This record gives C-alpha cells, sequence and structure tokens, in this order.
C-alpha cells in the first residue's frame, strides 16, 4: 500500500545526488518505473549517442534486482534485440546498476563467457563490429529526443 | 632457461588453448555428450535438437575458471608428481606490505601459486519462530533473529549463536513490525535510526552482527593464480610473470594474447608485490577496487573490472606458497604436449590444428548423442 | 554418503557428502582436493545447474549419484 520507505528515501536521494553523465528521474505516474538517459562516452563507438532505458523497481525490491532494458536500440555484445540486458546481493541500488551500465557502454568488448551472435561478431571481427555500434549509434541513439 | 620456459608456454597456450592438457579430442566430445545429453529437447526433429546442442557446445575453448587454469600450469611446470607436491605444501598469508613473499623469492627459477579468498559475512536477515526455523531448508549465509536467540546460518548450513540475552532478542524482534522490513538487508543506508523504533533496532541488530563477525571465519576463495618468477643473471633485470583466467572475463589464452603477463611485469617485482599486499590490508573499498581491477582485469578493462555492481566491498585475503621449477622438466612437459598435437592433430599451422581438433570434438559428441537419442 | 564429480577431461572426484550438505560445501570440498576457489566452479546434475544457497536435497542427489564440474563459464 503506497511505496516502502527504501524507495522513498533511495529517489530523494537519486535525485538530490544524481549519477555523473546520467540522467535518471522516476515516471510522474507510476513511481517504480525510471526513466534513465546515459550518454555515449567519448572515445567510445557510442560517442555522440544518448540512450534512453527503462528502469523497474519490482515488488521485491531490493531483496531482487531491479529490471533494466534500452529503449534505445544499441549494437552491443551484453544488450540483445529486446534491450534487456546481460550482467544480485540486495546491498547494492539503483545508482550501483547504472554505473554498471555505463561502464558497459565504456567498454563494450565482450566478456569471454558471452556466447550471442553480437558478442562472436565482436570478438571475430571488432572493426567491423566498432563500425556496426557507430551506424546504429548515428541512425537509433541521435536525432532522437 | 627460465625465460625460455615463459616464452613457451605462453607461445603454446597462445596457440593451442585447450589443447595443452593433451586430451584427445574425441574425449572432450564424449564427456561433453555426456554433461550435455539433458541439454538435448526431447520433441521434435530429434537430429536437429542434437545439432543445436553440439553447435552451442564450446568444449574446444579454454576453462575461464582460474583455479584450472592454476592446475595447467603447476602440471605443466612441475610435471604430475611435482604439483602434487606443491598442493601438499601449505598456503601463507600474505603479510602487510608484503615481505613474507619478498623474502621468500631467492634468485632461482620459482612458481608462486596465490589463493586469494574473501570475507563473505552475511548481508541479510530474518525474523523466524524457533518452531518454524528449518536450518537445512532455511537461507543460508543469513542471520535469523527468533524471540529468544539471535543466530548466524553460514554457507554450510550450520547454526552460530551470537551471545544475546533472551530479552534482547525479545525487543528486537517485536520492534520489527512493517511486513517489508520482515526479511530484509543489514547496514541499509536508507534507514534512520531516530525516526522509528523499527529503524532502531535494525540498526542496533546490525551493530551486533558486525562486532561477532570479527570472530568468525567468513572466508571463501574467490580467484586463483600462478606468477612464474625466472633466474635472472642480475637481481636487477629479476622480473616475474602472473599467469591467470577469470571465471566471469577471460582465458590464460586471451591473458597472454593481450600480453597482461607482459604488462604487469613492468611493475617490477617490489611494485606487483606491494600492490598485491595493499589488496589484502586495505580497509578501503575505493583503493582495493582499483587495484583489483589493476591486476586482475583482462587487459583493457583495468577502470571498468570493479565499478558499479562489482565494487569490492569485501576484505580479501591473499595467501601464496613457493617452490622451485626445474626448467628442463617444463621444457620436457611442454615438448611432449607439443608432440602428441603434432601427433594426432598435424596441420600447416596452429589455427588449422585447432580447426581439426574442433571438428573431431564436435564429431564425437554429435556420435554419442545420436547413438543414445536416436536408432542409427 | 558418496557421490561422484565428474570433469570434462575425464577426472572424477568421489566426495563424502551428506544430503543435507549446501552446493557451497560440496565446492568447499573440491577446492580441498583440486584446487578450484568455489566461486569460479560450477555443477550440474541430470541437465541442471545446482545453485549455491542450495542443499544436495534441493535436487534429490542420493548415494552415488553422478555430477558434472563445469570449469568454462557461459551465459548469454
Amino acid at each position: 500500500a503506497g511505496l516502502p520507505r527504501r524507495i522513498i528515501k533511495e529517489t530523494q536521494r537519486l535525485l538530490a545526488e544524481p549519477v555523473p553523465g546520467i540522467k535518471a528521474e522516476p515516471d510522474e505516474s507510476n513511481a517504480r518505473y525510471f526513466h534513465v538517459v546515459i550518454a555515449g562516452p567519448q572515445d567510445s563507438p557510442f560517442e555522440g549517442g544518448t540512450f534512453k532505458l527503462e528502469l523497474f523497481l519490482p515488488e521485491e525490491y531490493p531483496m531482487a534486482a531491479p529490471k533494466v532494458r534500452f529503449m534505445t536500440k544499441i549494437y552491443h555484445p551484453n544488450v540483445d534485440k529486446l534491450g534487456r540486458i546481460c550482467l544480485w546481493s540486495p546491498a547494492l541500488q539503483i545508482r550501483t546498476v547504472l554505473l554498471s551500465i555505463q561502464a558497459l557502454l565504456s567498454a563494450p568488448n565482450p566478456d569471454d563467457p558471452l556466447a550471442n551472435d553480437v558478442a562472436e561478431q565482436w570478438k571475430t571481427n571488432e572493426a567491423q563490429a566498432i563500425e556496426t555500434a557507430r551506424a546504429w549509434t548515428r541512425l537509433y541513439a541521435m536525432n532522437n529526443i | 632457461t627460465g625465460l625460455h620456459v615463459h616464452e613457451k608456454i605462453k607461445h603454446m597456450v597462445k596457440n593451442y588453448g585447450t589443447m595443452i592438457t593433451g586430451i584427445p579430442a574425441e574425449i572432450l566430445g564424449q564427456n561433453e555428450a555426456e554433461i550435455s545429453v539433458g541439454y538435448v529437447k526431447k520433441m521434435g526433429n530429434m537430429k536437429e535438437n542434437i545439432a543445436e546442442v553440439v553447435r552451442k557446445s564450446e568444449m574446444t575453448q579454454p576453462t575461464n575458471s582460474a583455479g584450472k587454469a592454476s592446475n595447467e600450469v603447476c602440471d605443466l611446470l612441475l610435471g604430475t608428481e611435482g604439483a602434487s607436491e606443491f598442493e601438499k605444501s601449505s598456503y601463507q598469508v600474505l603479510s602487510g606490505d608484503g615481505s613474507n613473499l619478498k623474502g621468500s623469492l631467492p634468485n632461482k627459477n620459482l612458481l608462486v601459486r596465490v589463493e586469494m579468498d574473501r570475507f563473505n559475512a552475511p548481508q541479510k536477515y530474518q525474523k523466524i519462530k524457533r518452531e518454524e526455523f528449518n536450518p537445512e531448508t532455511a537461507e543460508k549465509n543469513k542471520i535469523y533473529l527468533l524471540e529468544d536467540q539471535l543466530v548466524y546460518l553460514d554457507i554450510f548450513g550450520k547454526v552460530i549463536d551470537l551471545g544475546q540475552t533472551s530479552d534482547t532478542c525479545h525487543r528486537l524482534f517485536n520492534a520489527i513490525t512493517t511486513p517489508f522490513y520482515q526479511n530484509y538487508i543489514l547496514y541499509d543506508e536508507y534507514i534512520d535510526p531516530e525516526e522509528s523504533a523499527e529503524e532502531a533496532a535494525m540498526f542496533e541488530m546490525g551493530e551486533i552482527v558486525k562486532a561477532k563477525m570479527k570472530n568468525i571465519d567468513c572466508w571463501t576463495a574467490t580467484h586463483s593464480f600462478t606468477i612464474f618468477v625466472p633466474e635472472s643473471d642480475s637481481e636487477d633485470t629479476r622480473t616475474l610473470y602472473p599467469y591467470q583466467a577469470y571465471w566471469t572475463s577471460h582465458t590464460l589464452q586471451q591473458w597472454f594474447s593481450g600480453d597482461k603477463d607482459e604488462k604487469l611485469s613492468r611493475l617490477g617485482i617490489d611494485g606487483y608485490i606491494e600492490k598485491l599486499a595493499l589488496l589484502g590490508t586495505t580497509t578501503d573499498s575505493k583503493i582495493r577496487s582499483s587495484i583489483y581491477g589493476e591486476l586482475f582485469s583482462p587487459p583493457g578493462k583495468e577502470h571498468v573490472f570493479c565499478t558499479g555492481m562489482n565494487e569490492k566491498f569485501s576484505p580479501l585475503r591473499v595467501k601464496f606458497k613457493v617452490t622451485e621449477v626445474n626448467p628442463e622438466i617444463a621444457l620436457q612437459n611442454l615438448e611432449e604436449v607439443q608432440e602428441f598435437i603434432d601427433t594426432n592433430y598435424p596441420g600447416e599451422n596452429a589455427k588449422d590444428q585447432c580447426e581439426l581438433y574442433k571438428i573431431k570434438a564436435q564429431e564425437a559428441m554429435t556420435k554419442q548423442l545420436e547413438m543414445r537419442l536416436l536408432i542409427e | 554418503m558418496q557421490i561422484f564429480v565428474k570433469t570434462l577431461t575425464g577426472k572424477t572426484i568421489t566426495l563424502e557428502v551428506e544430503p543435507s550438505d549446501t552446493i557451497e560445501n560440496v565446492k568447499a570440498k573440491i577446492q580441498d582436493k583440486e584446487g578450484i576457489p568455489p566461486d569460479q566452479q560450477r555443477l550440474i546434475f541430470a541437465g541442471k545447474q545446482l545453485e549455491d544457497g542450495r542443499t544436495l536435497s534441493d535436487y534429490n542427489i542420493q548415494k552415488e549419484s553422478t555430477l558434472h564440474l563445469v570449469l568454462r563459464l557461459r551465459g548469454c
């Protein structure tokens, strides 16, 4: 019945002390959903892009992890065609998750356990994969306001 | 020479990956079929169901478990009997500024094995009545607040009394009344003890647990690696070469391919040991996280390895053991592996030999699965 | 009771366990015999991954069962 203390107070600190380089604010209608904007890191294949994500706090949060999805299309080994992200300690929080997603953009080269098709292309034809990520950045993450 | 040892194992792991163990390709395929038979879909085109599992299999890619990589290196540099003797000897905890490891590296060919532990203290609690508490089925590595007792249920399912009075526990139990916080975390930064009796009781319980955990063994091994320290004509150019794989990240082949062994070699012996010692004695997670990344990330991920969800919040402890390496034995083991590969998987270059080994492993896996799940 | 832990390379490891033992306890027994950190181990029984916070009993693992110790992580 209403939001738990944990979400009310964490949302207040998230608005008062945002993650640098990351916009994150709760939805006006359902405060369990957050609209996130992450800038493509400079020097990454995503430079110039801005990437919109939806973050959702399940009823079990923080005993269960937030659910997160790119709403902007992105060519990345950890992100599928649905925008679902591959990457839980209830001692962590939203800002921890956002920091990890930002780091994914800064170092997109795939970790060895990944086996999906984009990870394999990035592993075997890295120069081509990077050019593809830049094209998708220009096509989907720019002129995207 | 010791340097030749280093160049040869690096060259062979780089070229051959998992083939360095000298296991016939058909053994890997057959064992993978044993592991994966339950992965094959039971309905539909079974031949196609089998092909999908074989395609997705990775039995010819190298291990990315750090412990298996270390076993591989020990067996190659020491021989099977020597590695078995090494394993029998005990680990020593790395001292505060690493002096005990420094004084264990005379100017000989030496192999270091490191086991690093993390302090995996409980972060969760829940209330429970004594009549409900079943340690066998209860969530593990967790604090249980009963009406008359406070206990820690460890990762092995053993109950550890935390020495509180019945009166203390009864008050704490009945002070935590919101349904959301019946099962929750300790040390939540968002509670304000001055706002409610529940938040005050949660904070108070957390302080009790923290003091008791100082004297409870919560150590669990998290990483493993080896360091080859070759003989040097002069002690001023004596360098060391860390070798590792890492479960969520990379293989030893990729470590060598990115030259991270050489990059860490540029720190020198004292420079490397000083970073490793600070990792085990620092109480600052921001220091711990950076050094962990610098030393153990795959090449190029040093600045992101331990950020955000992977910040290193827990104390670490570094343990090591050292034994001498006979380069003739090491070189002979590496040459026998090379002879095994050249005899059974001949090819114009390493890439051709690896592909031949892979095709053979896939065919053995396919034949076994089709034999067991179809009739010819 | 005795259970067998088999590896991709054909190694078989015999363990003395109780049905109540946790998956984490099994991985520490594997660490004692093979030197592999429990954090860098995966265990499989009849197609199913064994999760650390669970017990052998949660998977109906009885005497002389065979588990597979997988030492290459893959996921996604």
